[PDB]
RNA sequence: AUAAUAGUAAAGAUGAAAUAAAUAAUUAUAAGACUAAUAUAUGUGAAAAUAUUAAUUAAAUAUUAACUGACAUUGAG
């Protein structure tokens, strides 16, 4: 009857391109009163509960840092990068509530974004990860992707 | 109501798809580990790559052709070798 | 022929979840015997949550009531059922395969064919000779 | 220390005959080595004579196919005969496509 | 080597009903039709019983 | 003839054999005929098999699968230790009884059908001890049988009505007792697995009668103590004994009280010390395996 | 027991003795053996 | 003609068991043109070619 | 592709580059094309071809029994 938005965790996705790294921090909103709503049934109910809504923090890429053209997705970028994430995470007090990650490619910035959080720069960040996980979106059959490059 | 509150942890991990490690709070990079031997157990990298560029059918069928090829060769080799260090071990 | 139907029915009421299945069996169950059609057995399957969340008639569902009618007809009463199927709103997805009596006039689900029991005959003459 | 990893020690089971080999690292590397699955044909329904194809509607029994995101495991690993990996095959297709696995 | 009674009438003509609809040329698939076909084609041609060739 | 020679030949005598000649699971019993050289063959690679042994054998005991193989080799591992393990048995001096006392299986006695009454249980167990049958040659027995059984319709049609007619008119109860006994009845001349590939007793483990006692100068032997070996420092898990290793056997061990402190101390080294055991009784199981029953005598 | 059987579940014996006086030819041998 | 083999049999079956003689059976002596209604007529009356056939093989 | 949402200042591309309230993220809607694993084109089909599911129609295997009694092969046009 009275929106009651709170956070109930919070999705640290990262997409590990050729050529770049998006790093983006987001909370799980929920409406802790959606169930006191009227005419609700229990599907939507369930429904609602199955797909929270998100809300987004902190995006981030390489050039953010200063990162320019080729030197945006390289290791030590991703890795750089990685730390300012894993800093205004900790500057924003949204290291309360459990974090679950989401990985989505497998460029360079891969491995820098998993040293960093394995590391000294994520070692707040590292305590409150619940849940890793993999989010690479490929297609059976699918779109005609471009012709084979002659290099 | 607290029927649809009470069922949704359950419902929440049974539409699971299979690539999310539970991490060890303990030894967190060994979970990282876990989740990358998923990866190449389901050839989610190579596949990824291989869907980059296109490729015609007759080169597709080639490729997987030798690939196979490759895969039973070694296992003819290994086979071999496993004899020859049987029959080395039994003085022959 | 012999077809094996298996309709996975929407649970709209948590209170009633086995009421769209009564109801939706009914109306197949109708359909067969009123068009030179035999319903063999009805086999229900319970509450299961599907596979993953899918959509129906702009609407979305997490869970439904399978359940699995082996019935005789020809093949355009068939055609029918499945097109009366495809179109209710209350299904979420139905499919009918056919089941091959080629060699033996009696064949039972393929659930129970999985576990063993060929034909109704000895699902039956397990309920009287020992039950 | 008292103790020893298991990967490093032999549990010899009760009323088995052993040699003094079976308490050296030989037998370790041996018993790694020869290590296969071959329980599975009595625990494997498909390697019974069932007829996969039965199981279309059962997608738990299925679900023991294919990995964690539901690819169908190649013939190499299920160890299925021909026919069989062929008919076990389509049954998860059909139960993919019917809304079940 | 007697001494549930017998089944009511109606029943044992839902029993012929079932039987008659599972077994009716119009239920089966139209190979049978055409091998039902086959064999009257070739009673009407024999030259005697058993005349296939 | 050769051929009559042949099927008498040293070689003819072994037993076909395609075990594999490295198994890693539980061993119970010996799976190979061991083949022993004399020293004098042994010097110049004869062991009677097709080829000579390569001379970097120098064990005098093999066992083998395969006389010829496509690879140009023989199948063979030179190995013949279940021979000491036999030998050991029969110096522990402990003989091989009954846990269900039956009779001797080594001595030909008169039984009668004290458990014949399970005729229903037995004469199914031929179609229904199919635990790892093809499931289609396992059908077969279903096909196969029916016309065999459907055969005696007639004799049964007959004797039925004439020597228990009032049961054909008042029950089946009795008729179904009639049925079993009549198959048997015409079975017992059949001959179906007539050849029971079971083992006998042992199985040639020892050949010892209970009863003789033990002369010593020391007296008569009372109990025999035996050097062992404990495998693991913590009982096994569910069971309230310990494993010991006695001539070349996993028994189980029961403590008097207590376990020795030694056992803490060594943790999982507790293998690499020597104890010294009694053999309380020894069991044979239908797997072929030993059941030895120890207890772990400590100096006190 | 063919067509003198105690199943429920008969085989086509039981009615081919039935059409071929055999069930009756049997039962009235057994019921003028009981006189 | 409503009549059915099952329903005929089921009349010559109580009529001759109970004594009854409604004139159906007299119209029954006529469907089917059995005078007489004893039991070696409803077993004249369910006769299948099979079992001739069965002994002509065994001659 | 479009819209919403918060969230920002770069993004995209390449050997390196440059041309043309975003990118990324979470939702919702629409459209066309394609068919991941299994998989070996194994197999099937006259060849060309054929591997997401179901159904309808047609054709396709082995052995046995009976039957026809050379009715076959190849094949310009
Ligand atoms: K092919
Ligand atoms: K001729
Ligand atoms: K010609
Ligand atoms: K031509
Ligand atoms: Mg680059
Ligand atoms: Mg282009
Ligand atoms: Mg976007
Ligand atoms: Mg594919
Ligand atoms: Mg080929
Ligand atoms: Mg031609």
């Amino acid at each position: 009857y009275k929106p009651k938005e709170e956070v109930v965790k919070y999705i640290l996705h990262g997409k590990f391109t050729k050529n770049n790294t998006h790093l983006t921090f987001s909370s799980v909103v929920e409406d802790k009163n959606f169930h006191k709503n009227k005419g609700l049934t229990y599907n939507d109910t369930m429904l609602y509960y199955l797909n929270l809504p998100q809300k987004v923090k902190i995006s981030l890429s390489t050039g953010c840092l200063g990162f320019r053209k080729a030197a945006r997705g390289e290791y030590e970028a991703a890795f750089q990068t990685s730390g300012r994430m894993f800093e205004l995470i900790k500057e924003k007090n949204m290291l309360n509530k459990d974090i679950e990650v989401v990985m989505d490619d497998f460029g360079k910035g891969r491995a820098a974004f998993i040293s960093a959080l394995v590391g000294k720069e994520g070692a707040s960040v590292v305590k409150k990860v619940v849940k890793i996980s993999d989010a690479t979106k490929l297609k059976f059959g699918g779109v005609r992707s471009p012709k084979m490059r002659r290099l | 109501a607290e029927i649809a509150r009470s069922s949704v942890e359950n419902a929440q991990m049974r539409f699971n798809s299979g690539k999310s490690i539970i991490v060890n709070k303990n030894n967190p990079a060994e979970s990282f580990k876990r989740l990358n031997r998923i990866m190449f157990e389901n050839n989610i990298p190579g596949d990824k790559r291989s869907q980059r560029f296109y490729m015609k059918p007759g080169k597709v069928a080639e490729l997987k052709r030798s690939q196979r090829h490759r895969k039973e060769f070694m296992m003819g080799f290994k086979r071999l070798i496993e004899i020859v260090k049987d029959a080395k071990r039994k003085g022959y | 022929m012999l077809y094996e139907l298996i309709g996975l029915v929407r649970i709209t009421n948590s209170n009633a979840p086995k009421l769209e299945a009564k109801e939706l069996s009914s109306t197949i169950g109708k359909l067969i015997i009123q068009n030179r059609g035999v319903v063999r057995d009805i086999v229900p399957m319970g509450i299961r949550y599907l596979p993953k969340i899918m959509k129906k008639d702009q609407e979305k569902h997490f869970r439904a009531y399978h359940f699995l009618m082996l019935f005789d007809s020809s093949a355009a009463v068939q055609s029918e059922i499945l097109r009366t199927l495809k179109k209710d709103p209350r299904v979420i997805r139905s499919s009918i395969v056919k089941v091959d009596l080629d060699k033996q006039l009696d064949r039972a689900s393929s659930l129970h064919r999985s576990l063993g029991k060929k034909s109704i005959l000895e699902l039956v003459n397990e309920d009287y000779q020992s039950i | 220390t008292k103790k020893i990893d298991q990967s490093l020690s032999k549990k010899l089971p009760k009323g088995t005959i052993y040699d003094p080999f079976d308490f050296s690292m030989g037998r370790i590397h041996l018993d790694r080595k020869y290590q296969a699955n071959k329980n599975s044909n009595r625990n494997d329904i498909m390697k019974s004579g069932a007829n996969p194809l039965e199981f279309y509607a059962r997608p738990r029994i299925l679900s023991r196919y294919v990995t964690s995101t539901g690819r169908i495991q190649h013939r190499d690993i299920t160890g299925l005969s021909a026919k069989n990996q062929r008919r076990l095959s389509k049954a998860i297709r059909r139960c993919q496509a019917i809304g079940l696995m | 080597s007697g001494l549930v009674g017998i089944e009511d009438i109606e029943k044992l003509e839902d029993r012929r009903e079932a039987i008659l609809r599972i077994l009716s040329m119009r239920n089966s698939e139209n190979k049978n039709a055409i091998k039902m076909a086959v064999e009257l084609a070739r009673k009407e041609f024999e030259r005697f019983p058993g005349d296939t060739g | 003839t050769l051929a009559e020679l042949l099927g008498r030949s040293r070689i003819a005598q072994v037993a076909n054999n395609h075990k594999p000649l490295t198994y890693t699971g539980k061993k119970f019993h010996p799976t190979h005929q061991i083949i022993e050289t004399k020293p004098s063959t042994l010097y110049r690679q004869e062991w009677g098999l097709k080829s000579a042994i390569p001379s970097k054998i120098k064990s005098r005991y093999l066992v083998y699968n395969d006389l010829d193989t496509l690879e140009r080799i023989t199948t063979f591992e030179p190995r013949g230790g279940t021979q000491w393990n036999r030998l050991r048995f029969q110096e522990m001096g402990v003989p091989i009884v009954s846990n269900i006392g039956r009779q001797n299986p080594f001595f030909k006695y008169i039984s009668r059908p004290e458990d014949e009454s399970h005729a229903k249980l037995s004469l199914f167990k031929e179609m229904k001890g199919d635990t790892d049958i093809s499931p289609a040659a396992m059908k077969k027995r279903l096909k196969k049988i029916t016309a065999l059984i459907r055969s005696f319709q007639d004799e049964f049609k007959e004797w039925l009505v004439e020597n228990h007619p009032d049961e054909l008119k008042l029950n089946s109860n009795k008729l179904e007792d009639y049925v079993v006994k009549f198959l048997n009845k015409k079975l017992e001349t059949k001959t179906n697995k007539k050849f029971n590939t079971e083992i006998i007793g042992t199985g040639g483990l020892s050949y010892s009668l209970p009863g003789k006692l033990k002369n010593s100068p020391n007296g008569v032997i009372q109990r025999t103590v035996v050097p062992g070996r404990i495998l693991n420092v913590v009982k096994e898990n569910n069971d309230n004994k310990w494993l010991a290793a006695i001539g070349g056997f996993v028994a189980d061990v029961v403590f008097f009280q207590s376990p020795p402190s030694s056992f803490n101390s060594m943790g999982d080294f507790i293998r690499m010390k020597t104890f010294l055991f009694e053999i309380l009784e020894a069991s044979m199981e239908k797997n072929g395996s030993v059941s030895m029953h120890a207890r772990l005598l400590e100096p006190q | 027991m063919g067509s003198l059987s105690n199943e429920k579940f008969f085989d086509i014996s039981l009615v081919d003795s039935y059409l071929n006086k055999d069930l009756k030819n049997i039962s009235n041998k057994i019921d003028s053996k009981l006189n | 003609e409503k009549t059915t083999l099952l329903r005929d049999i089921r009349t010559i079956q109580d009529a001759l068991s109970s004594g009854s003689t409604p004139k159906e059976l007299l119209e029954i002596k006529q469907r089917y043109g059995i005078q007489d209604f004893s039991q070696e007529t409803v077993r004249q009356l369910l006769q299948l070619d099979i079992s001739g056939l069965e002994v002509n093989l065994e001659k």
